[PDB]
């Protein structure tokens, strides 16, 4: 580990955490809209969405149905997913900072010990 | 050309002085003849490593990173002679080694102040096969002034740097979160940046043994223009690879076809 | 300079300080720039270690903090009883890889009344001067701003802080509400107004006239790419044609309800002109 | 107040001892007049730093991170003179500077060994206009133990914070999805929380020459009751602004009156 | 305590141990609580840096593991032929930010016969004693 | 068995020499009786530590991390007697304590070069509940040669490491975003890797009191096999938990039934 | 080897070099492998500290660069005027945590005419030799 290496990840996981957090607030928004619009229609990085259909994969009246549903489920899915992604990014920003300060400290002591070692051998 | 040598097979002492000998030869042509001198030193770090190597035997408490406590002044009284005066002109090109690749190391760190222009090379760039491996965001010149090179020169340069910076920031993020969510506005700068990153490489005439490519020398206007166009969106159709290891922008266009199949 | 013996590099800042004190003490005002305190610290460290005094962190002597504090304290605002004269000091510290916590940067930050933090990332991103507005500070604050400036500085400071909260979202803002989408816009325009070329310092009246323009919302519909061009020309115009309003702003020290209205028209007609 | 100063130009040894001098003074109003003195050390970090400078000058090998070998004793010999003896007590408010934002840095780490509470002033809170701008969730105390402050005190406090915490949660929702999927329940936690946030602000007698308002010194009893009732639901009808900058709950009531 | 010379803080645990040893040595049973070995370690390190002994990992002198092994080896369960008595030691060690890999914590884990790790998370979340049942051992 | 001891309670010099003493005993059986010896040492790191304890006292300038400048030669003239020869055989197993968990520590760092096979234990793995907590991509053996263990063995071995290495690189992304975004193909490495990781764990008689399970001893061919099948996709239907804490693969299938 | 005195380990490279120059100076061709130059540096460091020469960066003598430059400059191609013989050297250096930027690693990379960098990641991945194309040069 290098303070410069650790500061890269930290720099970036700090961003990924804010992006991810922002994407959920959006995902919640659309999902609000959707649960309402969903109401009526039944009387007629998105989580494991596209795959769930993909695996098990191998009019209008119902087309608007599967659609009006597949969007509540999706905006639902993206929401929770991005909710845990920043939950993960946060455990990491807190984890990396500790590695950063252990190293930061360690680097300073290591140097001084080198100086002191050389001074003392004169 | 006069040559002076004190190589790596010499004892610290010789290494702590050849630069002086070299520099002394050069000062003569500057002052006693008044000529335009070109001074090449490879590598001035060696002068400073030479000193650190005998330092302890000179009975000194070490400064940080093992260096001798007189590093900066030792460097100062020397670097201050390597200079253009009213009598003559010196154009010194000094290679500067960077221990452990750390630009903050007391030596490389202490030398920046003695320069008017700096070309910082990076193993991270080199590692990608981009030669010369200059770091576009860590290289500077005191003449990068609109009042000196002109605004076309200046706006292009800064234009190229903004986009490479813009792309640097996104790099770590599309790394994980991928690229779909990015705004077409932002996936175009990823594009252009990656092409510029390449258009900045060039086959040197002294490295054909290395690149397997004929060396190209590009004239200042062919450069400014080539970048101006990439920045302008005038080649968003050609492939990145077309921009890698080529001289002038026309070779990038030709190379596109050759690659076209 | 570089080839002058350590002790002269050491002294330089004090001997320059004395020179500025002659003004301070005599009811006169003086400004002093120490460029850099980093190199002088090195000069001092070099003598300390060669005289064999004990080395602490980074090999600096235990009295390196005291070397700068006794220097930076000689700057001060006197009382009329003493002449009302002053000595302002702009000390420069060179950080490494942005390590504002390294030893010498820590001392001096800890001694001074505020810091103007410059950043490479900003610089290369086009923000020049590279001032990191969020981390820069002025303990003295408004106690030193003019009423004219405050009249504008204040809301600018605030929309910026607000943008800074949301900025990161921009580049992935696949669907942000117009509330925050608003702050991103004020954000980028206000930011473009802080840009500046070198060797061309402005008169406080010219700065408020331009700041007023975006702060009031006039450049909100303008293109970010054009604010630099707008200001330049806009300011060229009022420095040419309107030196009587600026003289007002100047004199009245603030933006009267009148001059306010005159500026509204001056910018709404200039802008119209501008996007023709 | 008596002011003792160790200015930044003074040599290590002086900035080293001035906190002891201040200590000496305070010990008098306790050991000679048995009062309850207040000791303010601004700032506790420069004490430690002065310690290191002195140490280095005496040529002693620094320890981890460059501090003095005697970091813990230099601190202990001073901190320990600050207590409640049979004659009286000295209470110290210490301004803390945390280096590198590193709470495990030897300077700060050592220091917390002695602290019984933290008063976190917050710029964010200030921005709510709320003053004192103390953070109700970040500020802490060792004595917030029912076995020490008594269950009532302890429960109210823990009541105030949770509500303040819950509201914090909702804060995100409100702004995005809009303030209404909010339950007969979720709408009450907010209301009260917002009343609480305000009830936690207060007018200082020190700022009378300036706020044109009268300072309030609310009593502990009045404090616990105040918040007790808001939690309780006794003033749910009262309006927010009734609680902004007042002393005892009684004033929250009367302000409401003048606010029709 | 916090105000006694380092040498006394350094000494303290050995003395208490000898007192616990009387009981161990006479068919009796004692319990010793060293609170904390963290601070004893810094007291000993202050002594060691002042004596000028080479500072090592975290500036701690090379023999701080022995400062602790010697001490804790004395807790022990004698057999009948020696009284059947015993000494039980519950030494305390303070970690920073839950970092149980630090030099001192590791030292001490490599001496005792198990650990009881209390977690800050647990503590706030209302689980007290804040014991970490998976990490802790006997 | 002959037993030699110089424990944690001895002064440094004793700890610095007992290894030599156990060592000598072993050398007798090797050369004076041409005997096949087994030599167990717990812990050889302690000998080096002991050396670092007296080194300042001998008056030596310390080397890196405060260790003695003679660290390597001291390990060397000692490690070089622990060896098989034409006269006799010494199979030696030495436990090597790694300080602060840092394998870059001069002590452990200098010991790698003296072994033919190394079993690097990991806190991270242990914390996952995998015992023995062996790091599969960090342990090595000069016998891992096709011409010695046979290619069947050599190919399963490299097979297992390759899949765990692959899983290892996916982990960074799995860490923020989980598995969703993973490729169907990538998710199969992950499944297999997590099943191989679990199948590498096993109950020891000696650790029965803690695993809650009966110790198992698996024969080499049973190991080569069980791992082949896993690799080969013959158990992609079983759940991970089936593989945790078992001996032979046959027991992993069973556990799966019991898990139902 | 490992039990030979530090000074033997230290000398060993120069010794072997000299045996290679015999061939180099006589129009013959030699190839020398210095396996490895890491353990020699340690030997040098030890010999040197025991002579009381002040330790330098990382505890090594301030002249460890010199220690290896002096040696490896000897590998060389002589002109026909000197026999046209040659000496080719393949020195080995051990990195830690694949960190090639490390001070010693770069000290030696800055003397030779290229490097072959082997990564454990590539090795485990199946790429053997684990040559890292990008980071190796000639």
């Amino acid at each position: 580990a290098t303070l410069k290496d650790i500061t890269r990840r930290l720099k970036s996981i700090k961003n990924i955490q804010k992006i991810t957090k922002s994407m959920k607030m959006v995902a919640a928004a659309k999902y609000a809209r959707a649960e309402r619009e969903l109401k009526p229609a039944r009387v007629y990085l998105c989580g494991a969405i596209h795959s769930s259909v993909a695996k098990q994969m191998k009019l209008a009246n119902i087309i608007y149905y599967s659609l009006k549903e597949s969007t509540t489920s999706e905006q639902s899915a993206r929401m929770t997913a991005m909710d845990n992604a920043s939950k993960n990014a946060s455990e990491m920003i807190d984890k990396l900072t500790l590695t950063f300060n252990r190293t930061r400290q360690a680097v300073i002591t290591k140097e001084l010990i080198e100086i002191i070692s050389g001074a003392a051998a004169l | 050309v006069a040559l002076v040598y004190g190589q790596m097979n010499e004892p610290p002492g010789a290494r702590a002085r050849v630069a002086l000998t070299g520099l002394t030869v050069a000062e003569y042509f500057r002052d006693q003849e008044g000529q335009d001198v070109l001074l090449f030193i490879d590598n001035i770090f060696r002068f400073t490593q030479a000193g650190s190597e005998v330092s302890a035997l000179l009975g000194r408490i070490p400064s940080a990173v093992g260096y001798q406590p007189t590093l900066a002044t030792d460097m100062g009284t020397m670097q201050e002679r390597i200079t253009t005066t009213k009598k003559g002109s010196i154009t010194s090109v000094q290679a500067i080694y960077v221990p452990a690749d750390d630009l903050t190391d007391p030596a490389p760190a202490t030398t920046f102040a003695h320069l008017d222009a700096t070309t910082v090379l990076s193993r991270a760039i080199a590692e990608l096969g981009i030669y010369p491996a200059v770091d576009p965001l860590d290289s500077t010149s005191r003449i990068m002034d609109p009042n000196i090179v002109g605004s076309e020169h200046y706006d292009v340069a800064r234009g190229v740097q903004k986009i490479l910076q813009d792309y640097k920031s996104l790099q770590d993020i599309i790394a994980i979160l991928g690229m779909d969510e990015l705004s077409e506005e932002d996936k175009l700068t990823v594009s252009r940046a990656r092409k510029i990153q390449r258009f900045l490489s060039q086959p040197f005439q002294v490295a054909e043994v290395f690149t397997g490519h004929l060396g190209k020398l590009v004239p200042l206007k062919e450069t400014i223009k080539g970048f101006q166009q990439i920045l302008a969106g005038e080649y968003d159709h050609l492939p990145e690879q077309a921009f890698y290891m080529v001289g002038p922008i026309e070779e990038a266009v030709a190379k596109a076809d050759k690659l076209a199949e | 300079t570089a080839s002058d013996a350590a002790p002269l590099q050491y002294l330089a800042p004090y001997s320059g300080c004395s020179m500025g004190e002659y003004f301070r003490d005599n009811g006169k005002h003086a400004l002093i720039i120490y460029d850099d305190l980093s190199k002088q610290a090195v000069a001092y460290r070099q003598m300390s270690l060669l005289l064999r005094r004990p080395p602490g962190r980074e090999a600096y002597p235990g009295d390196v903090f005291y070397l700068h504090s006794r220097l930076l304290e000689r700057a001060a605002k006197m009382n009329d009883a003493f002449g009302g004269g002053s000595l302002t000091a702009l000390p420069v510290i060179e950080t490494q890889a942005g390590d504002v916590s390294a030893y010498i940067p820590t001392n001096v930050i800890s001694i001074t009344d505020g810091q103007i933090f410059l950043e490479t990332e900003l610089f290369y991103k086009g923000i020049r001067p590279a001032i990191n507005v969020g981390l820069s500070v002025s303990r003295v604050g408004s106690a030193a701003q003019t009423r004219a400036m405050k009249q504008v500085a204040g809301t600018m400071k605030l929309e910026l802080a607000q943008y800074r909260e949301v900025a990161a979202f921009a580049q992935f803002g696949s669907d942000l509400d117009a509330a925050t989408q608003q702050l991103l816009s004020r954000g980028v325009r206000l930011t473009e107004l802080l840009k500046q070329g070198q060797y061309s310092p402005m008169a406080i009246e010219e700065q408020v006239a331009v700041i007023y323009a975006g702060v009031r919302g006039y450049l909100d519909k303008l293109e970010p790419s054009k604010i630099t061009k707008f200001e330049n020309a806009f300011l060229s115009h009022v420095i040419s044609q309107h030196q009587a309003l600026l003289s007002k702003i100047r004199t009245d020290g603030k933006i009267s309800e009148e001059s306010d209205a005159k500026l509204k028209e001056i910018v709404t007609n200039f802008l119209a002109g501008f996007e023709a």
